[PDB]
Order: structure tokens, then sequence, then C-alpha cells
RNA sequence: GUGGAACAGUGGUAAUUCCUACGAUUAAGAAACCUGUUUACAGAAGGAUCCCCACCUAUGGGCGGGUUAUCAGAUAUUAUCAGGUGGGAAAUUCGGUGGAACACAGUGGAGCCUUGUCCUCCGGGUUAAUGUCGCUUUUGGCAUUGGCCCCUGCUCCUGAGAGAAGAAAUAUACUGGGGAACCAGUCUUUACCGACCGUUGUUAUCAGAAAUUCACGGAGUUCGGCCUAGGUCGGACUCCGAUGGGAACGGCAACGGUUGUUCCGUUUGACUUGUCGCCCGCUACGGCGUGAGCGUCAAGGUCUGUUGAGUGCAAUCGUAGGACGUCAUUAGUGGCGAACCCGAUACCGAUUACUGCUGCUGUUCCAGC
RNA sequence: AGAAGCGGAUUUAGCUCAGUUGGGAGAGCGCCAGACUGAAGAUCUGGAGGUCCUGUGUUCGAUCCACAGAAUUCGCAUUU
């Protein structure tokens, strides 16, 4: 006997609003650009209480009950801003809808969150993370050659 | 070393036959029938080796576009009458 | 006795209903997930035709040099894609297999003894020989010896599975229950004769003569001694004796003589790394450099080396349309395809949970005369 | 809320645990009461308190023995 329960991975992305200041055309420069860094006070709890601020506003209550069931942040780390959140198969159409609409954190705005991979394990996700991280890497590695 | 020498007067020379088949790829070896599992036991203790079924040797002619007798042949006698 | 309805028990079998399409990437394995499009070739390996210049011969032609046009199965396309994703039970763990090669106890070694006895089933029948006792060609009874005859139910390596008890019965061997097919335990299987192995301990208190064939009391028979109106004594057998579940070598538990017992070791791996040895070159006291070479040894370095599903903080999805089945309708459509449950190495047997079908059996109710 | 598969151990009063030729159903704690103290604790005495996990069957009789159906719980070089 097991549960059933769906990982989702996430990753936070800074648009870079400058509108005074040009900007480089190119695919490894805006992963650059794009993928810059985490700010200072981001960590497990703060993210908890934001998204779940954001389920409470956002879905309601019932809907935020619903969530909350199995609404745990198993993995993440403030280096490169990715994180794996559990929840439920029946709603993971909630919990990535309420990922959507993550505006801000009280702290820093200007964000947006890119859910990127749904699984029902994490060691799958985890593989295709280093993959993708890997391909990010080849990219980085095919501009930084020439 | 692990060896047992051989002795032209009192140890038993058994003919051995390896031959080749052509349509099926596949080489066949042809002994007595007490002879075979002296041969047939030493085979797969070579960590390579591991035998086949007759759903598996329907499989291995199957993949190498070949026939087999009592399914792919239906216009035979006993062919037609075993499976239909 | 029959037909219908309902319930119950057992045996057998089946379970995503099936098909179709779709579900982001030059960052080319992101619908949840896996595998595959890897035995490289266009008879283009001195390829074929053709352009220009020079040479030799003439009825055809060949050689040398230079750039380069056409052609390589549907005059095409180098950069797409396919298939599958839970079961009878996957739950239960009782079992065994992939280590044994047909009992070749899978093999080897050591120790001990009763030193591994080509032995013996007891037992029953026939035949031959001997000795005794009664009839007298001869036969009958007893004891010994020798010879023969007396039954793998089926498949399977194992575990196990199910078949039938007309050689004495009506209930199909015995015992207990079931409502009946039957179930459980002891057993036997073409037994043309049957065969419940032995030892140890237990059945507490009371009762009874006695809780294990101790013993004791009565009756009957046979034999021996004293003895002879047959009285008594001893030994053997049979039967009975108020009690308690009870006297029945019956029930329970443990151990083995089977082909001597016991112990120890593997026959199980593939890649990676390290050491050692073998051929080549330099150097010569053991040395050094390469072979994408081989053999042995070691290592909690690895095992998606993974399976027409193969995960390992444990995937097995969502939706639409069509086909089929059941049930309910007011105009004709709506709902449902489940219950139990769910891998983690695979196999098979048995058990347990639920739905439907099928055969048998038992009970109740209702009639045809 | 960290499965799956393997072995070992185990279920008895409300609790923690004994125990058993197979013939009585228990101890400590807790509860109540007695005793004691000005009062209370401690000590001591007594009573109440049972689905011996459930079921079959063996036996004359089951916590015990046999079978079936549940499970409790540990270990897998761990403190998640
Ligand atoms: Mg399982
Ligand atoms: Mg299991």
């Amino acid at each position: 006997v097991r549960l059933k329960s769906r990982y989702i991975l996430f990753e936070i992305i800074f648009p870079p609003t400058d509108t005074n200041v040009e900007e480089s055309v190119s695919k490894a420069d805006i992963l650059l650009s794009h993928h810059r860094a985490s700010p200072a006070d981001v960590s497990i709890k703060s993210i908890l209480q934001e998204i779940r601020r954001s389920l409470s506003l956002n879905l309601g209550d019932y809907g935020s009950a619903k969530c909350n069931s199995l609404l745990q942040l198993k993995y993440f780390s403030n280096k490169t801003s990715t994180g794996i959140i559990r929840c439920h198969r029946e709603d993971c159409d909630l919990v990535i809808m309420a990922l959507m609409l993550m505006s801000k954190i009280g702290d820093v705005d200007g964000l947006i969150v890119n859910p990127v991979k749904v699984s029902g394990t994490i060691k799958k996700i985890e593989q295709f993370a280093m993959r993708r991280n890997s391909k990010i890497l080849n990219i980085i590695k095919c501009s930084q050659s020439s | 070393k692990t060896t047992v020498p051989f002795k032209e007067s009192d140890d038993p020379s058994i003919p051995l036959v390896i031959i080749r088949r052509l349509k099926t790829r596949d080489w066949i070896v042809v002994l007595p029938w007490f002879w075979l599992l002296p041969l047939w036991h030493l085979l797969n203790r070579i960590p390579r080796m591991y035998h086949i079924g007759l759903r598996q040797f329907q499989q291995i002619q199957y993949e190498n576009k070949q026939l087999y007798f009592p399914d792919d042949y239906p216009f035979t006698q006993l062919g037609y009458i075993e499976n239909s």
C-alpha cells in the first residue's frame, strides 16, 4: 500500500524590466538575464507563507482546504531558485493555477513563476532537472566558447 | 591449474559436429543423446548465455523475417489442421 | 415425483468493456512513465555517357592533359515517429525452484563407531527332504531346513494438487460432526491373504479391587503331587465384578531402525579500479612506454545488466467521439461497465475479500390429479 | 504520509507485564475502602475490576496443543 501524490517543479524567473537600459539579443545572454539570482529573504517558510496567502486570497477557503491537505515544499534552495511542491493528483490543477497567479513576494516584487515539470515521483523530476540544467550548461558553454 | 588431462587409452573421445544453418541464421551442434547433457550443463555457466523457449524461438523466427511450421505455415496439411 | 420463486454450501472460470484521435522543445527523452526505429553499403572501388586540345591509323577507334554537365528502384523528402502501461488476486507467506548433472544421497575432506552385514519384512500359500504319532497301495496332523510367489493410483525436480474405496454391508475402511453433495484425522489402493511400529511419560482429587495388559475375589476347563465316593494345593487360559469419559495394549506429547551419524566450503555473476605474469622497443640486478590483448586475486566503486509495466519519498494519466451490455422513461433520452484490490525478480500450488455465469445438493412456499 | 518484498519476536484486568504435567485464572501500578495523621504523602490491609485476539477441532477439561482468519512489532550498516 502507498500514496499516489504528485510533485511539481517550479522556478522563479525575474523579468528584466529596465526601460532606460538597453538589451542584448541572444539565447544564453537572456538566460543569464532571467536566471540572475534569488534575493536575500527567500526560504522555505517564506515561500510557503506567500503561497498560502495567495491560495487564500485567490482560491478561497474550501479550495484552500482541499489544497492544504498535502501542501508542502519538499526541496528548495535559494542558490538556484528551483523548488518542488508536493500535492495530490486531483488538486494538481489547483496547485498549478495557484502557482500561475503568484504576483509578488512581500519583500521583492517584479517576478514570475514558471511551473516546469509535474510527475508522480520526485526521483524522475530530479533526473529531468539535472538534464535540463545540463542543457542550460550546454547553451551557456556554446555562447561562451563563441 | 584447473583441468583434467587427456589419455589416449582411457578417456572417452567423442565425435563433435558444429554446422551453420543458413536461413535461420543460427549455429546447430549435434551429438549423441547421453553425451548432450555434459556438453549442455557447461554451456550457460559461461555468464553470458541464456536458454530459449519455443515461443522465444518463434520470436527469433519472427525477427529475422523467417517462417515457422506450427504457426506461420497455413498452406500445408498438418499446419492448417493443427493451427485451425 | 414434477415446475416456478427465495435463501444457503461447494466446484470451475472472467475482470482497466473495446476501438479511434490529441496532450509544448535545434534546449531534438517536459501529456505521468518505459522501450525501439544500431549486425554501417545506391553491384557510384580505379563508376557510365559527354566537352576542348594534341598524337597515330582510317571502314570502326584508342591514349594523355584540363575544367566539369547528367544519372544512382515510387524524377521527392536528410531533422520524423511507433507500441505498451495493473491482477486474480498483485493482499495473504504456507511452501519450493532458478545450487545439484534422472539416487551419481550434487561433490570433496576430517573425526567417531555398532567399522557401512551384496542382510530379514514379520507374516500367508505351494513344492522337496527329515523325525515322531494314528490308518496300513497309502493318507492325515505337528516341528525344522531350502527354493519360489505377495500390490511405485496419476502429473511433477521440488513444494503440492486432485481421482476411487463393488477383493465382508444398507451410511460405501475406521471415528466424530454436516442439511446433503460432503469436511476433518488415522489409512489402503489390480493388496485375486491381512497387518494402526517400538519406547518413555501423562489421564489431576474422589470413587472403585485396580489409571495401565502389577496385584486381588468368584466361576469353568486342562495338567501334576497327597489321595480315591472326584476333598485339598500349585501353574496356565477364558469370562465377570456397582465407581468414573473409562479398564479399551484406548486418547495425548516427544524420539528413531529406513541406503551409518555429525561438521565444514562453494557449484553465482557482469562492468570500473589496483597489483602480478606473458609477447614488442630502450636499458640490462629486480626497470620503463603502448596494445582500448589474456589469466588469477581483492575492493559496502556501480547494477534502470530492467521484465511484450519495471518503480525505487514508490509512474501506470486527463478528455472527446463511436460500438456493446444492463436498469429507469412524461418522445427518447439519462445513469452505470463495478466490488476486492493494487507490483517491486520471475514461476507455480493452496487460503482469504467481492460481483456475474454455470452444474449439483438441502430447506421453505405455491398447484396437476 | 516515507511503500514493496524477507526473516525473528509477540497479543492475558484500565495500564505495564508474569505465568502454564493441561485441571486456581494472577502480581505491580491505578481506582475505591479500611488503617494511620491536626491534615497529607509514604508504609500496610481488604475489595471492586477478565472477549486470556477471534474461530474450528482434539480431550473428560483449554491462556497452554493442532489448524484457520486477523494482527502487534523489530531489524534490513538507521535517529527520518
Ligand atoms: Mg505487494
Ligand atoms: Mg506480498
